[PDB]
């Protein structure tokens, strides 16, 4: 059963929502959440996280936001509304995998804030590929009809 | 009971009242404030004595035995105004029913049975039940349905507002043995009574209440919806719309579908947004997840049809029954519009 | 005779200027003396008009208008539509009544008519939404009565037998 | 405004002549019209001094003690033991009301020490011992209230609610 | 045991100075344990004032002062104008009881002069305008009690047990 992703999907988005300031970051996210899942589903969950990575653009500010996102919920993600938009989603994701027991918010965290341990975070994700993609279609899909019904249509 | 005397009188009880376990338990906290009763006598004078130690002693005494055991004093009185307030109701739902195409089966004091037409079947309730705590959008035969009163046409009748009413309705086909009918009629609203608790509003807090429901099935899909959310039902003289608005509700929302404002999916599409309603409590996330689950099945895209706000978080708690309730109301006003519209195949 | 003028009372946003004679005499009969409003006027075979309130004449005897009695005249472009009757300050079916009156009275009543081209069934409402109740104590209330709001500070026992005596028998039309 | 001191009913006696003249203020209330003791103010919140017959304050409502409004001037011995109160006479304690008064009145307060180091409780008892029903009142009914032996002679109406109506607990110390 | 003194609350910090040891022995009569204050005092006959803000002595049927208990002495230097009594602790008047009784306690209460010069007029006092509602919380229950608001952060429990427990009267002049 994964009624528990709903609440989930609700915490995480009060996060990624009331973090991304400007509204055109949170319309990028709105369009993020529509077509990744799509893709995540389509393609894989390995490609579309390669994917999304490298337009999350991870340098050591919006790192640190989103680890303080992870733990503050009073963070705000700045920086080039498009490369904001995936660093939520992949905020999105990681909040799932943490707050269900697939990856470790020690090792996460660790992860995040070095960079001989942001490939071993990447190789234990793809590890974990099918579990994660077997797991999270409910979080994802809560979370997309979340943002199409919060966020105004552009 | 102390606002049930009015003028001075009151206030012979408005002091006399708490003072047991906030005074000295015992016939002398009146004693002191007992004067402003000997404050009219000499004016046309009939009284014999005016030493007071026993009806302050004895109007203690009567309101000791009744608040050290927190129930009413009977009278004759009380059952026959009862009784007769009972009659009274009698007769404005035996107008109410025939003034839809009903056909009453029992017309009973503080019970009913009819047969009634799938279309109207709510538009009835949403009045019996305002009628039935005395309420009038119509004058029913020749009764005048104020305000906490039933008034013939000069004579102001009390209703019972306080007193709570369930309602169990079955949409039956006309070829099932009225045998199972009756008894699943019966039953269902007989341990639907007893068994079905909601998030009600008790003195602005949140309690959970257990009677007032209205309880629907078709033939698998039962549904229930409340009545009152407020206890005691009506505490104010203007409560008198907390009744039965959820039908209201019902009525606007199926008035919509069928003029081809809102598609017909509305009932088809709440199976993808209530798991998200339901998880959450942010009346606000609610409301929009309402309204963005109204407007992506809209015909035109301008109607803008709302559910209030207090119908967002209360939580139809059933237990441990083989029956199958959604926990959450507005599945419920869904699962009513499913069963009545399906009335109609 | 003592000219008068009948407010009558639903909840429309449309009695701003219909009494025009403010004090005028001597005696406006409903009164508000510490105790609330007293001399009250209730007009049975009636109810309101809100498209333009009057008083609308139906022969139901369930229907009524509860408006209150002062002496007035309304705008001086008028005896053409309203109810101008005289009479001799007895028939007063007059609710809470403390005094007699100088048993006589003309009043002027608005008055509308049927305008019968559609149903007409009756619809009994009351007065409520607290911001209405307050929204006429400032736009008739210190017009004619001046006794509140400074004799007065309980101005919730006035405020509240409205919302409990001040019924009227609408249309909903 | 008048002056109205406070006296108590002991079946001791220590009330005999504590006042200069029987009458003090223009007009008094308590009198006998023949249905027993009338318009009599009452003190509740102090209680009944036995020893050294005074007024003493204790902190249990419970206690009633009836007396009998006497007036006049306090005998040059007191306002510095005294203590009293003029209050608007709608703030009064009087039982068997024989028509009300509106006047302000200066009601003297006799005045005990509280004796703060002991242990003071109270019993329920009704004045008894019939050769104490007619010893109080030859002491100060005669004097004070000129109405008796100058209205009426059968004094035994007044001979049973002495036992009955002037209860004070007793004290034991 | 010890030598009470009582602490009522006005709508003001009219007392404050009336509690110098604030510990003085080790129980008390008062509970508040989670749920309030139990076991509240009370006087009847009594009336706060602003000016000289202590407790006037009335025959008034209806005058009654509630407050809390809290040990020490006032200065140990008045009592020229205080009273003080001892009592074997079953004269009592405990409001919203919950508890047991503290050993034949002496009392002191805040007194004022009876001043038989001006018109007394008293009404029902109640909590309001809670500005000068917390400072005392942090003046009564916070410098001086140590287990309340060190063991419960439910302050808006308490705070509805207060507005709705010390019902007092009151001068206004
Ligand atoms: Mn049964």
């Amino acid at each position: 059963l994964y009624e528990e992703d709903y609440k989930l999907a609700l915490e995480a988005f009060k996060k990624v929502f009331n973090a991304l300031t400007h509204y055109g970051a949170k319309q990028a996210f709105r369009s993020r959440a529509r077509d990744l899942v799509e893709e995540i589903y389509n393609s894989g969950f390995i490609p579309t996280f390669f994917y999304i990575i490298s337009k999350a653009e991870l340098n050591s500010d919006s790192l640190d936001s989103l680890i303080s996102l992870f733990s503050s919920d009073n963070a705000i993600l700045r920086g080039s509304d498009e490369n904001v938009s995936y660093s939520a989603y992949l905020f999105i994701i990681l909040y799932y995998l943490i707050k269900r027991g697939i990856i470790e918010q020690k090792f996460l965290i660790q992860a995040l804030r070095c960079e001989k341990t942001r490939l071993d975070l990447i190789d234990k994700l793809y590890n974990l590929a099918p579990i994660i993609s077997a797991k999270i279609r409910t979080y994802l899909l809560a979370i997309k009809r979340l943002s199409e019904a919060l966020i105004e249509a552009r | 009971l102390v606002n049930a005397g009015s003028g001075s009188i009151v206030d012979y009880v408005k002091t006399v009242l708490k003072c047991i376990r906030e005074n000295l338990n015992k016939c002398s906290c009146a004693e002191k404030i007992y004067s402003n009763e000997v404050a009219k006598v000499m004016f046309r004078v009939n009284v014999e004595k005016a030493n007071v130690e026993e009806e302050v002693k004895n109007s203690l005494e009567y309101f000791e035995t009744i608040l050290n055991e927190g129930r009413i004093i009977v009278t004759p009185a009380w059952h026959v105004s009862i009784s007769s307030a009972l009659n009274r109701g009698l007769l404005v739902e035996l107008e109410l029913v025939n003034k839809h195409k009903g056909f009453v089966i029992y017309a009973g004091g503080d019970d009913l049975l009819a047969m009634l037409p799938v279309d109207e079947v709510l538009d009835f309730i949403k009045e019996s039940r305002r009628a039935f705590a005395g309420f009038g959008t119509e004058k029913l035969g020749n009764m005048c349905l104020e305000n906490g009163f039933v008034r013939i046409n000069n004579a102001y009748y009390p209703s019972l507002p306080i007193v709570g009413r369930s309602y169990s309705v079955i949409i039956a086909h006309y070829a099932d043995p009225l045998f199972f009918v009756i008894n699943d009629s019966y039953n269902l609203l007989e341990e639907g009574k007893e068994i079905i608790r909601y998030r009600v509003m008790y003195n602005g807090e949140y309690k959970d209440a257990k009677k007032d429901v209205a309880i629907f099935r078709y033939q698998g899909l039962t549904s229930v919806i409340p009545l009152s959310l407020k206890r005691p039902i009506v505490s104010s003289v203007s409560d008198f719309n907390e009744i039965a608005s959820i039908i209201d509700v019902i009525l606007e929302l199926k008035k919509r579908i069928d003029e081809g404002r809102i598609s017909v999916s509305l009932l088809y599409d709440y199976e993808k947004y209530k798991h998200l309603i339901v998880a959450s409590d942010e009346k606000y996330l609610t409301e929009f997840l309402v309204k963005d689950w109204i407007k992506r099945n809209s015909l035109r895209k301008h109607v803008e049809f709302t559910i209030d706000e207090k119908l967002y978080g209360v939580r139809l708690t059933i237990e441990n029954y083989p029956i199958k309730i959604p926990n959450d109301l507005i599945s419920n006003i869904v699962y009513t519009l499913r069963i009545i519209y399906g009335g109609e195949k | 005779s003592t000219q008068r003028e009948y407010v009558f009372i639903p909840i429309t946003n449309s009695i701003t200027i219909d009494v025009k004679i403010t004090i005028g005499g001597s005696d406006h009969i409903t009164n508000i003396d510490e105790r609330g409003i007293h001399n009250v006027l209730v007009i049975t075979g009636y109810a309101v008009d809100e498209k333009n309130g009057r008083l609308v004449p139906t022969l139901d005897p369930c229907d009524y208008v509860k408006g209150i009695l002062v002496a007035g005249t309304p705008q001086q472009a008028q005896s053409n539509d309203f109810l101008t009757l005289k009479l001799p300050a007895n028939k007063l079916y007059l609710i809470r009544k403390k005094g007699n009156i100088s048993d006589d009275l003309k009043i002027y009543i608005p008055y509308s008519s049927p305008d019968a081209r559609n149903s007409m069934k009756t619809k009994p409402v009351s007065i409520s939404d607290d911001t209405i109740v307050n929204n006429i104590i400032k736009e008739v209330f210190d017009k004619i009565y001046n006794i509140t709001q400074k004799e007065k500070v309980k101005i919730e026992k006035v405020k509240e037998d409205i919302k409990e005596l001040f019924s009227y028998y609408a249309l909903e039309q």
